[PDB]
RNA sequence: UCAAAGUUUGAG
RNA sequence: AGGUUCGAAGACGAUCAGAUACCGUCGUAGUUCCGACCAUAAACGAUGCCGACCGGCGAUGCGGCGGCGUUAUUCCCAUGACCCGCCGGGCAGCUUCCGGGAAACCAAAGUCUUUGGGUUCCGGGGGGAGUAUGGUUGCAAAGCUGAAACUUAAAGGAAUUGAC
């Protein structure tokens, strides 16, 4: 789809921001 | 032979009408292709611009056809630009030419700035469009010659349009449309009223009505 | 809101031409646009005009006379600087032939070719053929 | 017209007009024929100028007296209202009738049968007799109309007010141009009046 | 239509236009010398008052005003006559 | 149409509309000459010459043509002023 | 629920009539032997079929006009009864009804004639919405 | 492409409409949109009419009606043949039927 | 519509200027990147040293193997 | 006055 | 603060090859009010704002003017509801060879190679990607700003004939 895909990104950016707050 | 099927074409057959000019003025329809052969017998010639092949899909294959294109010219004020659509390109072809013959028109070709000699350029910068083409031509200088496109070059040449500048845009590419944008472009020299003109007009019989006698064939 | 009173004017007065109107109103009037008419009326394209004297602002009520091509404005005023002059003319008439700069200069309202024989450069405002 | 002396009114025509009901169009004016009214009355009903009336028919008079081969004065009605007045028209005058069911190119197409070539054509509404209207213009065709208010004088080069509605005042419109042609011309004085009668031209509704 | 001489229209349709958009835009209102019945003296009223006119011995009211034009109480005539 | 020469150039001189200067093209096929008829005065009765008015195509299917002719008739005195 | 004539038969036999109304009719079998003499068919079947559909347009025919056709004393009784002409109707015996806005035409075009005058009519509401 | 200059619900100039529950799959809908059927219809209908009025207690007895403002989705509707598909000339022409 | 006035230069000069920056050949000459993304320095050759030969697959339509270098 | 019905040589 | 209904999640019953879905029975948050955030929607007429000009017609909504009749109240007055126009300004509608447009269409999407009334925001093949990164705002969720490397010959719109 297309608003799947936004919702894609927007849960694996959610994880690169957990990930990166680790730092 | 001829037999002619119109009222017109009866005239033209007797050498009733003189030129082509006298129809040109009243804006009669020729119908006759062989009005304009009569008139311009000879002279007049034609040049197959591009066959294209046009095919509907039908439920067994698909029933691809023909379409020549066709301009028509005696190098001198007169061109036509014919389509004819038809299964054999000859057949098309054929059709194509008599359908520029019939479209025939004049061109009030003109001279670029001190206006000595025999008019050479188009008059006044027209344009003709088409379908997302739009053709500019522009009078230019003698010598120049025809600064354009090969297709809009060859009509140009063929109406006896002998020097022009010219622009266009939309898709070029698509030819039918290009040739006929830069027809209707050549046909609306005789459309712009310059003041060249402006004197008012005086008015003729009309062939019909000048040889009414004659159409009622004693 | 309305900032170029000759830009709508002369508007009006090319899409009557155009429709065929015999005469064609024109609501504001200015002593440019009178100046202009009075050029376009020089050379033929346009009738005799004659302008209402409302106790204000104006209205001009031009016959037309089916002879006008089309009569357009410039805006802005570019400065033409008669060795540009040469330049307009041929990238906005439609001939050597024929068609009418008209611009505005510290000798009057005039076509390019009264200037050019003047020797006086000026503003831009339209043209007409 | 030049309705100035000779051809002018005359006490006996304008009785008859008023009798027929020419002059009572119709309640839905057409901006092209404001022109041709006295005024709206109260109920709905547009009162047609009849002097203006006259002005025009004369003009379409002296229009197909213009036409030097009367016979290409081509005539048509589409509705049976009319379809015999337009026939009886051509009858006295010369000219050609087509009475109902145009051919859609009858003056468009050469190969077909039909190709009629006129010069003039003379409808009753260009309402209805209408396909000739859009064809008098692949060829150059001037035209006539019988147009009440409804009409649209689209191509009509020369309206008439009427109420080409009215079966009575249609042949009378009809009858009304045939004598003022053929007295512009040849075979009616003008002193005397005419050997024919209006009722000749009229449409019947199946009585007898 | 096509021809309309724009400086010659005829007033049965300029009534009908616009204050503003007539050729030379007039005003649609008028004054008008009121009388009342009691009072010798005579109010000069203006269609559009906008208040409620107390006349000059004060006695009556007169033009009690509303959207366009003001209504003139019961037994008050009036005339136009000037201009 | 001439060159510096004063010679006439170009092929034919177009028909132009009697309702707007318009020039009735090469394939204007709308378009029309009207010819009219004229009287003696003294006996109605047509007498040889024409009133001849050309209308361009554009003029018909705006459906103006019809108020043009009228008003070309009044201007040589062919109708009789409807007022 | 199947015989339908083809236009091969229809055409024939609308012919045949316009031709040979006279000698047809509507017994059958002489109209079956007529469409035998007057007619070169090939087949038996068709020119019996024809001339079937030739007695159904004989019975027709019995009974009033049909469009796609011409009997010629039809024709001549057709134009007999379209030249028919009584003492006449558009002079309206004396008085002529009319209105006050016709009586005002009429005074404006100079005319006082034998015509009687006649509204009441307030304007009511033509149609509804 | 646009398919209606209307888009199918009739707003022009608002905005925002409450919408309804349809009347048949639950579906929420524009009010503006949503093809509505009133309904007027005696409660017997034709065939049990006159067993009813045979054995009524009221000599005659008017018997009275069932009004019902049913709002329809579109797909309701188009399903249970409120209203069908149509040419893109019909589409234009908003008469009721006859 | 455009800013079209006399003392607008500025504002229409900086509007291109904005611009260009959205035609991609602009960018790819004004913007570094691809002038340190070739490995060719911005040559239009450059030497260099097989390191090994190499099988490259065609791409798909056209089937076939290619030869090419490791360089 | 709405049960279930998914897929389709790389081999031109 | 409150919690009727419905109802993300969640539980069952079905259905199916499977159904962690559609159908059904429950049901949390939420739906409700107040006070604080959040700044997004197909937030759409997918159509920037002001200004002019360019054809008809019937409608409707407010205000105003003009008009003969009805209803009426009580006997007239003054009415309000009707009725028939005109004026301004709305919501739209139909209408056509105005003119445009790839067109479907649009009286604007017109007045454009006959190109300039004023001015703001903006797009520059398809992807990568509204991603990474920096800044900023936010309690969060997220928002605003916003690349490149790499890839790739189309992706696209409108309309036609078919097939389904
Ligand atoms: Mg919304
Ligand atoms: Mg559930
Ligand atoms: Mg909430
Ligand atoms: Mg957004
Ligand atoms: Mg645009
Ligand atoms: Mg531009
Ligand atoms: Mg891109």
């Amino acid at each position: 789809r297309a608003k799947w895909r936004k919702k894609r990104m927007r849960r694996l950016k959610r994880k690169r921001r957990k990930m990166r707050q680790r730092s | 032979e001829w037999l002619p099927v119109t009222k017109l074409g009866r005239l033209v057959k007797d050498v009733k009408i003189k030129s082509l000019e006298e129809i040109y003025l009243f804006s009669l329809p020729i119908k006759e292709s062989e009005i304009i052969d009569f008139f311009l017998g000879a002279a007049l010639k034609d040049e197959v611009l591009k066959i294209m092949p046009v095919q509907k899909q039908t439920r067994a294959a698909q029933r691809t056809r023909f379409k020549a294109f066709v301009a028509i010219g005696d190098y001198n004020g007169h061109v036509g630009l014919g389509v004819k659509c038809s299964k054999e390109v000859a057949t098309a072809i054929r059709g194509a030419i008599i359908l520029a013959k019939l479209s025939i028109v004049p061109v009030r070709r003109g001279y670029w700035g001190n206006k000595i000699g025999k008019p050479h350029t188009v008059p006044c910068k027209v344009t003709g469009r088409c379908g997302s083409v739009l053709v500019r031509l522009i009078p230019a200088p003698r010598g120049t010659g025809i600064v354009s496109a090969p297709v809009p070059k060859k009509l140009l040449l063929m109406a006896g349009i002998d020097d022009c500048y010219t622009s266009a845009w939309g898709c070029t590419a698509t030819l039918g449309n290009f040739a006929k944008a830069t027809f209707d472009a050549i046909s609306k020299t005789y459309s712009y009223l310059t003041p060249d003109l402006w004197k008012e007009t005086v008015f003729t019989k009309s062939p019909y009505q000048e040889f009414t006698d004659h159409l009622v064939k004693t | 809101v309305r900032m170029n009173v000759l830009a709508d004017a002369l508007k009006s007065i090319n899409n009557a031409e155009k429709r065929g109107k015999r005469q064609v109103l024109i609501r504001p009037c200015s002593k440019v646009i009178v100046r202009f008419l009075t050029v376009m009326m020089k050379h033929g394209y346009i009738g005799e005009f004659e302008i209402i004297d409302d106790h204000r602002a104006g209205k001009i009520v031009v016959n037309l006379t089916g002879r006008l091509n089309k009569c357009g404005v410039i805006s802005p005023r570019f400065d033409v600087q008669l060795k540009d002059l040469e330049k307009w003319q041929n990238n906005l008439l439609p001939s050597r032939q024929f068609g009418f700069i008209v611009l505005t200069t510290s000798a009057g309202i005039m076509d390019h070719e009264e200037a050019r024989r003047k020797h006086t450069g000026g503003k831009i405002l339209g043209f007409f053929f | 017209s030049g309705a100035l002396d000779v051809l002018q009114m005359k006490e006996e025509d304008v009785l008859k007009f008023l009798a027929a009901g020419t002059h009572l169009g119709g309640t839905n004016l057409d901006f092209q024929m404001e022109q041709y009214i006295y005024k709206r009355k109260s109920d709905g009903i547009y009162i047609i100028n009849l002097k203006r009336t006259w002005e025009k028919l004369l003009l379409a008079a002296r229009a197909i007296v213009a036409i030097e081969n009367p016979a290409d004065v081509s005539v048509i009605s589409s509705r049976n209202t009319g379809q015999r007045a337009v026939l009886k028209f051509a009858a006295a005058t010369g000219a050609t009738p087509i009475a109902g069911r145009f051919t859609p190119g009858t003056f468009t197409n050469q190969i077909q049968a039909a190709f009629r070539e006129p010069r003039l054509l003379v409808v009753t509404d260009p309402r209805a007799d209408h396909q000739p209207l859009t064809e008098a213009s692949y060829v150059n065709l001037p035209t006539i109309a019988l147009c009440n208010t409804d009409s649209p004088l689209r191509y009509v080069d020369i309206a008439i007010p009427c109420n080409n509605k009215g079966a009575h005042s249609v042949g009378l419109m009809w009858w009304m141009l045939a004598r003022e042609v053929l007295r512009m011309r040849g075979t009616i004085s003008r002193e005397h009046p005419w050997e024919v009668m209006p009722d000749l031209y009229f449409y019947r509704d199946p009585e007898e | 239509p096509l021809a309309k001489d724009l400086l010659h229209p005829s007033p049965e349709e300029e009534k009908r236009k616009h204050k503003k958009k007539r050729l030379v835009q007039s005003p649609n209102s008028y004054f008008m010398d009121v009388k009342c019945p009691g009072c010798y003296k005579i109010t000069t009223v203006f269609s559009h008052a906008q208040t409620v006119v107390l006349c000059v011995g004060c006695s009556t009211v007169l033009c009690q005003p509303t959207g366009g034009k003001a209504r003139l109480t019961e037994g008050c005539s009036f005339r136009r006559k000037q201009h | 149409m001439q060159n510096d020469a004063g010679e006439f150039v170009d092929l034919y001189v177009p028909r132009k509309c009697s309702a707007s200067n318009r020039i009735i093209g090469a394939k204007d096929h709308a378009s029309i000459p009207m010819n009219v008829a004229e009287v003696d005065k003294v006996t109605g009765r047509f007498n040889g010459q024409f009133k001849t008015y050309a209308i361009c195509g554009a003029i018909r299917r705006m459906g103006e043509s019809d108020d043009s002719i009228l008003r070309l008739a009044k201007a040589h005195g062919i109708v009789s002023q409807n007022f | 629920m199947g015989r339908v004539r083809t236009k091969t038969v229809k055409k024939a036999a609308r012919v045949i009539i316009e031709k040979y109304y006279t000698r047809l009719g509507n017994d059958f079998h002489t109209n079956k032997r007529v469409c035998e003499e007057i007619a070169i068919i090939p087949s038996k079947k068709l020119r019996n079929k024809i001339a079937g559909y030739v007695t159904h347009l004989m019975k027709r025919i019995q009974r009033g006009p049909v469009r796609g056709i011409s009997i010629k004393l039809q024709e001549e009784e057709r134009e007999r009864r379209d030249n028919y002409v009584p003492e006449v109707s558009a002079l309206d015996q004396e008085i002529i009804e009319v209105d006050p806005d016709t009586k005002e035409m009429l005074k404006l075009l100079d005319f006082g004639s034998l015509s009687n005058l006649q509204v009441t009519q307030p304007t009511v509401g033509m149609n509804f919405k | 492409t646009k398919k209606r200059r209307n888009n199918g619900r009739a707003k022009k100039g608002r905005g925002h409409v409450q919408p309804i529950r349809c009347t048949n799959c639950a579906r929420c809908v524009p009010k503006d949109k949503a093809i509505k059927k009133f309904v007027i219809r005696n409660i017997v209908e034709a065939a049990a009419v006159r067993d009813i009025s045979e054995a009524s207690v009221f000599d005659a007895y008017v018997l009275p009606k069932l009004y019902v403002k049913l709002h329809y989705c579109v797909s309701c509707a188009i399903h249970s043949k409120v209203v069908r598909n149509r040419s893109r000339e019909a589409r234009k022409d908003r008469t009721p039927p006859p | 519509g455009k800013c079209r006035g006399l003392r607008t230069a500025r504002k229409l000069r900086s509007h291109r200027r904005d611009q260009k920056w959205h035609d991609k050949q602009y960018k790819k000459a004004h913007l570094g990147t691809a002038l340190k993304a070739n490995p060719f320095g911005g040559a239009s050759h450059a030497k260099g040293i097989v390191l090994e030969k190499v099988g490259v697959e065609a791409k798909q339509p056209n089937s076939a193997i290619r030869k090419c270098v490791r360089v």
